[PDB]
């Protein structure tokens, strides 16, 4: 407990001053190098969580995503860049929810302001999850990149987050199995149906704002278990995440609501 | 918020004026560099979704908990690749 809190404590020094260091001209090419060690420092030191086990499980799935997805980034055309960024923030939101999803079904909550707050960070990660791929697709020409529109389109969007929320508030009385992954296929849905609006043109500021969203959906879900090191790169990265889109949205000298619709 | 819940609303808030207050005066250029650093940094779910896995029992729970930590993985590993490629575009070529 206390050296993993001191490993973790000394992660947060090195993901501000890494963040930090990123956003000025002179210092930006150590702040990369600062937040990586920030990241090693991270998963080795987890790896001392008491009760831990499944450890083939946990070296596979590390070495799987971590390998695959580096040969990816490494290879791609410096033109790909902004859909890479958005894939890799999906996947990011998508760990957010299933760590939401896991936890929700073992039930292992007293607090239900805890679980609350888990379910909250499970439903913004499924946003971003699926956002952040419809906004990959478009970028790569799988799909159309222009606003797709429809029928009453706002309407359905609305009932369909109304209609999540609902059934998301409903796992404090009622968590019953069959609730949560359907919960999980509305927030996922929810996520689809943001983002069929969005232009190709305005991808970069919807990729800055599914990054403030899963930023956000990770330290609410450290919040909601103990965990200090999402706790803080959380929401360190979801609120400079959301300062960051108004800063994009002001240079492409377009606002954020204009960007959401059509 | 939890272990304190008063001691950690001033974390929650202390964390998010602070994240805030780095990043302003960032200029223009430094945009989306700034964008995949931080989406590197939000890479730690990883770190959660490894405690989620490790304790795991019922399969169902290994199977998602197992996707949770490829996800978590590919965010972290391929985000600090594209930062590093982007900000390889402001260096000269001798």
């Amino acid at each position: 407990m206390d050296l993993i809190q001191a490993a973790y404590f000394v992660v947060a020094i090195l993901f501000i001053v890494g963040l930090k260091r990123m956003a000025h001209p002179t210092t930006a090419k150590s702040g990369i190098v600062w937040a990586g060690w920030g990241m090693v420092l991270a998963v080795l030191a987890t790896f001392f969580w008491p009760g831990m086990g499944n450890f083939a499980l946990i070296l596979l799935a590390l070495l799987l995503g971590s390998v695959v997805a580096w040969w990816a980034a490494v290879r791609v055309a410096m033109t790909d860049m902004p859909q890479m960024v958005a894939i890799y923030n999906g996947m990011g939101g998508g760990a957010a929810a299933t760590i939401a999803a896991v936890e929700l079904l073992k039930g292992a909550f007293e607090n239900t302001g805890l679980m609350a707050l888990a379910i909250l960070g499970g439903l913004i990660g499924s946003v971003a999850f699926t956002g952040s791929l419809i906004a990959f697709a478009k970028l790569q020409g799988i799909m159309k990149s222009r606003p797709i529109l429809f029928p009453g389109q706002k309407a359905v969007n609305a009932l369909v987050l109304a209609l999540t929320v609902v059934i998301g508030l409903s796992l404090l009385w009622n968590d019953a199995t069959a609730s949560i992954v359907l919960f999980f296929l509305l927030a996922l849905l929810f996520g689809v149906l943001m983002t069929l609006p969005i232009g190709g043109g305005d991808m970069p500021v919807a990729i800055s704002f599914y990054n403030a969203f899963t930023g956000m959906a990770v330290g609410f879900e450290g919040f909601a278990v103990g965990n200090p090191a999402l706790m803080v790169a959380g929401t360190l990265v979801g609120a400079a995440g959301t300062l960051l889109t108004v800063l994009m949205a002001r240079a492409m000298n377009r606002s954020v609501w204009s960007v959401l619709v059509g | 918020m939890e272990f304190g819940f008063w001691s950690a609303l001033y974390i929650f808030v202390l964390t998010a004026f602070l994240g805030y207050e780095l990043i302003t005066r960032v200029p223009v250029i430094l945009h989306t560099p700034l964008m995949s650093g931080s989406n590197f940094i939000h890479g730690v779910v990883v770190v959660g979704a490894m405690v989620v896995l490790g304790h795991a029992e019922t399969g169902l729970e290994k199977l998602i908990g197992f996707l949770g930590v490829i996800l978590g993985a590919a965010n972290a590993a391929g985000g600090y690749a594209v930062t590093v490629r982007m900000l390889e575009m402001f260096e000269r070529k001798p």
